[PDB]
This record gives structure tokens, C-alpha cells and sequence, in this order.
């Protein structure tokens, strides 16, 4: 019967997880490569991107972790008896 | 099946390989070995582990 | 009490160090040195043979590949927790317990 | 261009192997297998 | 700074062969040896760290 | 700090299961009727064991 006014706070918890942005045009996985990668515009030319976060900030530095995910494929060759060659590709930002 | 699926000669199943040189310095070490896998036999680097 | 000869509650798997088993008594099986010991299995070994040992425990390495290729087929191309679906409640690694 | 070299598209695992390693991977499949060891492209 | 400390004594490499058949583990590497069946792996991430 | 000098022991426990040894030459379960089990060696004499 005496209880006070009172407002409300709301939030929540994510952990053991990164939040993920596909790049393809309807945010669905139908594919490793996605049609917006297969897409002429991006494949003939290039582009110069900046992105802007913003954060609630704390009293510590930090460090804000981004994963561009690409294709890391390695391809191991042996025609002949001890001996093994390779080659790796990572694209894009390849090295 | 009987045949065509493993060998009957004596033959290892498991190997045991020591190092040939170790090099330590103040906050790490190296060490090398001569991995030799026999003839007519085929080693997944899976299996393998220190 | 319980009976383990008939409701399979075994208890005592834990007490055993080598078996040798020979046909003839003058060939011994498997031979063909498969195993590290090439005559016996060696279930396990105190501190002096740790060189063979495995799991962090004194189970010797020839013998918990001779058992997990025996349940699920495992260990010709790396070990890993099998299928829960696969070991059941008999089966030999849910039973495993490594203590020190 | 390198993309089927590298196995990012074009055909998959079942096809681009010799005819004589697909039918040998297939016997042996529960004894030693061998299909995780070739890319199969999944291109949407 | 709390005075744990760590050392290697020795360390060994171990791998397990499987044993196939001579005849069917060399013409497994024999036909594993053509530039058309060469193995590849793709990293499971895949993704560059900024 | 004032911790003494110690040994270490090592064992395991193994319940609800049986010690298993399978007759076939790579200790695999390729089949109920195994390959050492229709092996010319053990169809035609017999063999005391022990």
C-alpha cells in the first residue's frame, strides 16, 4: 500500500558471441560466397570504406575488435616423393 | 572384408620420434624433428601431436 | 547386495596391469610388433614408464587406443569426444574418470 | 579466374577429383575417410 | 611477479600409421600424386583481425 | 609459502564396462564375422591358448 513512484531501466546480456552484419542484400545466408561479393560493382573497381561506432564509454582503454571474414583457402601440391609445396590465398586483403 | 583392407606383414602402429636439436632462449625453445613417414605407408598430421 | 555377474554393475576394471595372450604357447598375439610392447598389452604402468603414459593419467597409450578403436572406431585420424548418441551407458568413455 | 583454382566456385569435390579417387574414397568411406580433405564451394 | 615458474624437460612427437595394405596404400599415393587431386583445407573463421 | 615437498599419484576409475580385445588384425569393428575370424590360419587346424 505504500510503495513509491517509481520508473523503469531495461538491458541485456549477450555474451560468448559477435555481432554479425552479412554482406548480402537481404541479410540470409544462401551461400559462403554471397551475391552482393559476386556483384560486378564491387568486382571491377575499388572502394574506400569508413565506418563509425559509437560506444558507451568506461574509465579503461579498450580495443574494438572487427572481423572483415573473406576466403582463406590453401591448396597443398606433392608431385614427388618428400617433397611439399603450397600456395594461399586470402582474398580479398590479400597480402 | 577379408582382403585388400590392411596389411599383414609386422608393421608399427604407433611411432615415438626424438628431437634432433633443441635451441632454448630466455622465454621460448625450438626443437626439430625428422618426421619420416615409411614407404608404403600414409600418416594423417591429424593423428600427430607433441 | 547387487549382483554384477547378472545387472552388468562392474566395479573392479580398474585393478588390472598386463595381459598376455600367445596360441601354442610359442607364438604371441597380435605380434608383428603393432604395440609399443611387442609380446603383451600393458593396461598401465606406475611412475617409471610415464614416457608411455597418456590422458594425464597411468593408462598407457597403446591401450586406450586399442579400446577406443574398439568402441567407436577411433584414433587412425586424431581422437575426439564421440557422438553422444554412440556411447551409451555402458559404453567405456563415458565411464572414464582421470584423477590426481 | 583463380576462384575455381582455388575451389571458392565452380564445381564441387565430387567432380573436379579423378573418377578413380571418388570411386576409391566412397569404398572406404567408414575405414579411412577422405572427404574433408577437398573444398566443395557453396555459392549463392 | 607471484613466483610461478615453468620448465620442459623433453618432448617427443607421436603419429600413428594406419596399416593399409601395401598394395592399396600405393596406389592410393600414387594416384593422390596427380595435380588434378590435390588436397585443400580452408580456414574455419576465415576472417582478417583489425 | 610454507608449502613441503611432494609426490605425485596418478590413477582412474572405469565403471559399467568391459576390458574389450577385438580378434581382428587393426582392432576394428568392420563387421560382426571379422577378418581374422575367416582366415585360413584358425578355419582349417585348431589352436591351444593360453
Amino acid at each position: 500500500k505504500t510503495a513509491v513512484d517509481s520508473i523503469t531501466q531495461k538491458k541485456f546480456l549477450c555474451d560468448r558471441t559477435l555481432w554479425r552484419i552479412p554482406f548480402s542484400s537481404n541479410f540470409m545466408s544462401m551461400g559462403a560466397l554471397t551475391d552482393l561479393g559476386q556483384n560486378l560493382l564491387y568486382a571491377n573497381s575499388a572502394h574506400a570504406l569508413d565506418m563509425t561506432f559509437e560506444v558507451d564509454p568506461m574509465d579503461e582503454p579498450t580495443l574494438l575488435y572487427v572481423l572483415f571474414e573473406v576466403f582463406d583457402v590453401v591448396r597443398v601440391h606433392r608431385p614427388h616423393r618428400g617433397v611439399i609445396e603450397t600456395v594461399y590465398l586470402r582474398t580479398p586483403f590479400s597480402a | 572384408p577379408t582382403h585388400d583392407v590392411t596389411t599383414d606383414r609386422s608393421q608399427r602402429l604407433t611411432l615415438r620420434f626424438i628431437p634432433v636439436d633443441r635451441e632454448d632462449t630466455a622465454y621460448s625453445y625450438k626443437a626439430r624433428f625428422t618426421l619420416a613417414v615409411g614407404d608404403n605407408r600414409v600418416l594423417d598430421m591429424a593423428s600427430t601431436y607433441f | 547386495g547387487s549382483i554384477p555377474y547378472l545387472d552388468g554393475t562392474f566395479y573392479l576394471n580398474h585393478t588390472f596391469k598386463k595381459v598376455a595372450i600367445t596360441f601354442d604357447s610359442s607364438v604371441s598375439w597380435p605380434g608383428n610388433d603393432r604395440l609399443l610392447t611387442p609380446n603383451e598389452f600393458e593396461i598401465k604402468r606406475s611412475v617409471d614408464g610415464e614416457g608411455y603414459n597418456v590422458a594425464q593419467c597411468n593408462m598407457t597409450k597403446d591401450w586406450f587406443l586399442v579400446q577406443m578403436l574398439a568402441n567407436y572406431n577411433i584414433g587412425y585420424q586424431g581422437f575426439y569426444i564421440p557422438e553422444s548418441y554412440k556411447d551409451r551407458m555402458y559404453s567405456f568413455f563415458r565411464n572414464f574418470q582421470p584423477m590426481s | 579466374p583463380q576462384w575455381s583454382y582455388m575451389h571458392i566456385s565452380g564445381q564441387d569435390a565430387s567432380e573436379y577429383l579423378s573418377p578413380g579417387l571418388v570411386q576409391f574414397a566412397r569404398a572406404t568411406e567408414t575405414y579411412f575417410s577422405l572427404n574433408n580433405k577437398f573444398r566443395n564451394p557453396t555459392v549463392a | 611477479v607471484d613466483g610461478a615458474s615453468i620448465k620442459f624437460d623433453s618432448i617427443c612427437l607421436y603419429a600413428t600409421f594406419f596399416p593399409m595394405a601395401h598394395n592399396t596404400a600405393s596406389t592410393l599415393e600414387a594416384m593422390l600424386r596427380n595435380d588434378t587431386n590435390d588436397q585443400s583445407f580452408n580456414d574455419y573463421l576465415s576472417a582478417a583481425n583489425m
